[PDB]
């Protein structure tokens, strides 16, 4: 989130980066087929 | 810390997963960072409960 | 400054881009202006962490 919303915390990727401590891990996106393509903001544009 | 510690002794009886352990504990840390007056803190308080 | 100093030795090992270097520097100073107890200081503290 923007960090200006109350309670904002960084997106998942930063958390994985925080955990693995490497710059070059092996991310494993799962189940791409069932990503939610709704009116509420399509993540599939975000993945690009 | 009164709510936090009654829930902490709660936590001490039930064997929480280490994942859920760190989640409840870091949420408790965010309780400590969040000011008591904020409605955001009331939401996280209700969440902790 | 103790928190910023553990941060700065941290940064002394890993080699940051000069971009994020200057960003953390101005945020570090912006933290340093901030009160030791202000709620926003806790926010920027957790953020700088």
């Amino acid at each position: 989130h923007r960090r200006t919303y109350v309670g904002a915390m960084p997106g998942k990727i930063i958390q994985c980066l925080k955990k693995t401590k490497t710059e070059n891990p092996l991310i494993l996106i799962d189940e791409v087929d069932k990503i939610g393509r709704g009116y509420q903001g399509d993540p599939s544009s975000a993945l690009l | 810390d009164a709510i936090e510690e009654k829930f902490r002794e709660r936590l001490k009886e039930l064997v929480v997963p280490k994942h859920v352990m760190d989640v409840v504990d870091e949420e408790l840390s965010k309780l400590g960072l969040l000011d008591n007056h904020s409605s955001e803190f009331n939401v996280t308080r209700n969440y902790l409960d």
